[PDB]
RNA sequence: CGGCCCGAGGCGGCGGGGGCGACGGGCGGAACUUAAGCAUAUCAGUACGCCCCGGAGGAGAAACCAACCGGGAUUCCCCG
RNA sequence: CGCGCCGCGGCGAGCCCGAGGGCCCCGCGGCGGAGCGAGCGCGAGACGCCCCGGGCCCGCCGCGCCCCUGCGGGCGUGC
RNA sequence: AAGACCCUUUUGAGCUUGACUCCAGCCCGGGCCUGUGGGGCGGGGCCGCCCCGCUCACCCGGUCGCGCGGGGACCCGCCCGGGCGGGGAGUUCGGCUGGGGCGGCGCG
């Protein structure tokens, strides 16, 4: 569901610690509000940097 | 630019600097740094010692990033405070209110004692001190700490 | 479970009496046939599974013998001149494993099909007998198949000449990785070539 | 460019300078030879750029 | 030195401890399997030496063999059993 | 006398073979040269010889690196 | 292409058209900033228009004396 | 005709050998290939050797396979080990010096 909208998934990586998933499931929960699905705006460069 | 230089000043004159008696030939003392220990050990011994031989323990693999070690002075604690507000923690100088510096995330471990502080209380966060480092601070009332 | 567990855990170990006795009788009748031979079933069918055989149209199992021991250098009257490194004759080891050699052997011999993988049947003193796995191509049955169809791609043809196979990868040092491996992929020439380069910029 | 023919010395005893020639005797692979290669020849790799800041 | 010399190593975050990580039926087959073929000829040296009491020749002769302690070790452990009277 | 097994001749449809001054893959493999001589070393895992594809090829989704408040298949570029 | 020295330009405890991304714009390393010790490691203010010398400080090798958390700290002497 | 005699160059090559450092080849030993039985000797408290049947591996003959043999678990082959080895390979064969060489050694 994460690949079809999106967003890259990579099943080999492990966390070390509680902090890595709290920072990276908030870039994850901002990113979903952020996204809209169907003049519409293509966004450009890296996203979030 | 090829009509600046010597070489062209020597139109006319046979040889070009090289001599008539010894004139320019191939390799007259052989090809890069042999002879240094038969017929170069004059110049060899006075200008490389310790050129030949062997010294101390072998590593298989260094490890660049366990060997790397940042260091600072404490003459150069108080340049990492931003300009606008030094001023005011000298004029304010507070046991309740002091400046705290972590100098790990301006990228330094150890914190050496060259140099001195000026009178003002302050907390110096680091991973490893110096005694005299310790001594200076603890002098002028600063505190040492350590940062995980 | 199955019946290929058992037959896997038998050929886990070969020296009892009735593998003796069988490998026994396949060597001498071995060494009465030919040196390249087609077969009509795997010798093995439980290893020719594991390698990827099917009993479909389309495959085929051919054994091929080969030759055991070291190497010798072609010079005439056992003369290498030059330099003293480079004067040794007798004693060498080849590059590639019997293995190997076997795809190639049977690569050359049968060049319109594709050769897929192999395996070892039996040896003794003089000989080695492997069997290789080859696919016809252009039968439909393997065409029309997504399972196999990926070797009707024509960047398949003579992967034992080009050592695209599992005993010429192991030749070439790529059952490795990490550290001890560094120079050999993509290939060894091409690490060397690329490590000895001079890249002149233009804001050099 | 001077150097797809073939050419060598006919060396000393035969009356003659001791440059490389064809089969025949003309001369050839020097830059005083009509038609030799170029005592240094031009490279593409000469720096054509320069950096300021 | 293979770490980098720090007191409070894991001092900010909360590591995670991962857990940690038999078939009856594959030792049912080997049962089956044993009970066709028996053992090899180097396995029954071995079991000659055991019973006749001599342990550090059994784990010379399994280390020729093997080539590696540790599986040698295994193995004699594995034929003391059927060693024993 | 039939079945299964292992072979033999013929017939039909389909496929292979040769060709290239590059790039690419797999093998075999020098000597001149440098060391101011010369054997190890270097030149060079190069010249050259043989085999094999393609429009690219090879490589590739960890029996990896690490020692960190850790990364995460393959290729290529910068850097030491 | 690499190494040494000299001159000139820009900026200066800093400096910098990597590669790349949008003769213009943005752009990491790196080098310099601290040395010494085979290494465990420890770690520089006191003077001076400039130059030369003297003195003192840091590391490596040795040795008095005092002590707290101790084959660890402090304070000294010597080539 | 850039002396061919003579000398120098850290320039060669043909030939030799008791130069230096090696290679083919050949001889010798164990092991695998490699079956199935019977015996003797000695040691240590199972181990090491040695011998000799059989045929089925492996090898050699005769024959138009027209009415037949000989060897044999040894030989070959392969792996490792030791010896012989100018047949062959590569290379070296100091310096000073009233020219070089024989001689000498103000070569430390
Ligand atoms: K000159
Ligand atoms: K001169
Ligand atoms: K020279
Ligand atoms: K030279
Ligand atoms: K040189
Ligand atoms: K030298
Ligand atoms: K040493
Ligand atoms: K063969
Ligand atoms: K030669
Ligand atoms: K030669
Ligand atoms: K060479
Ligand atoms: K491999
Ligand atoms: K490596
Ligand atoms: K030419
Ligand atoms: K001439
Ligand atoms: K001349
Ligand atoms: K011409
Ligand atoms: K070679
Ligand atoms: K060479
Ligand atoms: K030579
Ligand atoms: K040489
Ligand atoms: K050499
Ligand atoms: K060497
Ligand atoms: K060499
Ligand atoms: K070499
Ligand atoms: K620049
Ligand atoms: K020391
Ligand atoms: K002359
Ligand atoms: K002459
Ligand atoms: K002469
Ligand atoms: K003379
Ligand atoms: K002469
Ligand atoms: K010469
Ligand atoms: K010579
Ligand atoms: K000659
Ligand atoms: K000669
Ligand atoms: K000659
Ligand atoms: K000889
Ligand atoms: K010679
Ligand atoms: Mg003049
Ligand atoms: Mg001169
Ligand atoms: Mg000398
Ligand atoms: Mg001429
Ligand atoms: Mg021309
Ligand atoms: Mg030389
Ligand atoms: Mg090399
Ligand atoms: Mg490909
Ligand atoms: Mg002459
Ligand atoms: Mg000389
Ligand atoms: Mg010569
Ligand atoms: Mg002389």
């Amino acid at each position: 569901k994460a690949r079809q909208i999106g967003i890259a998934v990579d099943p080999r990586r492990k966390n070390k610690s509680e902090e890595s998933v709290a920072r990276n499931v908030a870039r994850l929960k901002e990113y979903l509000s952020k996204v809209t699905i169907f003049q519409a705006i293509q966004h450009q460069g890296v996203v979030m940097p | 630019p090829t009509r600046i230089r010597k070489s062209r000043k020597r139109r006319g004159h046979r040889q070009m600097g090289y001599g008539r008696v010894g004139g320019h030939r191939k390799h007259p003392s052989g090809r890069g740094k042999a002879g240094g220990l038969q017929h170069k050990r004059t110049s060899f011994d006075k200008y490389h010692p310790g050129y030949f031989g062997k010294l101390g323990m072998r590593n298989y693999h260094v490890r660049r990033n366990i060997e790397y070690n940042p260091t600072i002075n404490i003459d150069k604690i108080w340049s990492l405070i931003p300009e606008e507000q030094r001023d005011g923690f000298l004029q304010r100088k507070s046991t309740t209110e002091a400046p705290v510096v972590d100098v790990t995330r301006f990228g330094f471990f150890k914190v050496l004692g060259r140099g001195s502080l000026p009178q003002c209380p302050i907390i110096i966060k680091a991973r490893y001190f110096s005694s005299d480092a310790e001594k200076k601070l603890r002098e002028v009332g600063g505190v040492p700490l350590l940062v995980p | 479970m199955g019946a290929y567990k058992y037959v896997q855990e038998l050929w886990r170990k070969k020296q009892s009496e009735a593998l003796h006795y069988l490998f026994r009788l396949r060597t001498w009748e071995y060494r009465q046939l030919n040196a390249i031979k087609r077969c009509s079933h795997p010798t093995r069918p439980e290893k020719a599974r594991r390698l990827g055989y099917k009993a479909k149209r389309g495959y085929v199992v051919y054994r091929v013998r080969v030759r055991r021991g070291g190497r010798k250098r072609q010079c005439v009257h056992g003369i290498s001149y030059g330099k003293p490194r480079n004067i040794g004759i007798v004693g060498l080891k080849p590059s590639r494993s019997l293995r190997a050699l076997a795809e190639q052997k049977v690569g050359r011999r049968l060049p319109s099909l594709r050769v897929l993988n192999s395996y070892w049947v039996a040896q003794d003193g003089s000989y080695k007998w492997y069997e290789v796995i080859l696919i016809d191509p252009f039968h439909p049955w393997i065409r029309n198949d997504p399972k196999i169809n990926w070797i009707c791609n024509p960047v398949m043809k003579r992967r034992e000449c080009r050592g695209l196979t599992s005993a010429g990868r192991k030749a070439r040092g790529l059952h490795n990785k990490g550290i001890g491996a560094m120079k050999l992929r993509p290939s060894k020439r091409a690490a060397w070539k690329r490590n000895h380069t001079r890249s002149l910029r233009r804001y050099r | 460019a001077g150097v797809q023919c073939t050419a060598h010395s006919w060396g000393p005893g035969r009356a003659v300078a001791r440059l490389p020639r064809k089969h025949g005797g003309i001369g050839a692979y020097a830059n005083f030879a009509r038609g030799g290669h170029m005592a240094h020849p031009t490279t593409v790799i000469r720096r054509w750029c320069r950096k300021v800041n | 030195p293979g770490k980098v010399f720090n007191l409070k190593k894991g001092g900010a975050v909360v590591r995670i401890v991962r857990k940690k990580e038999t078939k009856p039926h594959q030792e049912f087959v080997k049962s089956i399997i044993q009970e066709c073929t028996g053992m090899a000829p180097y396995e029954m040296h071995i079991i000659e030496l055991l019973r006749m009491n001599k342990d550090r020749h059994a784990l010379r002769y399994a280390k020729k063999r093997l080539g590696n302690i540790k599986r040698a070790k295994a193995k004699r452990d594995q034929l003391s059993v059927y060693a024993r009277n």
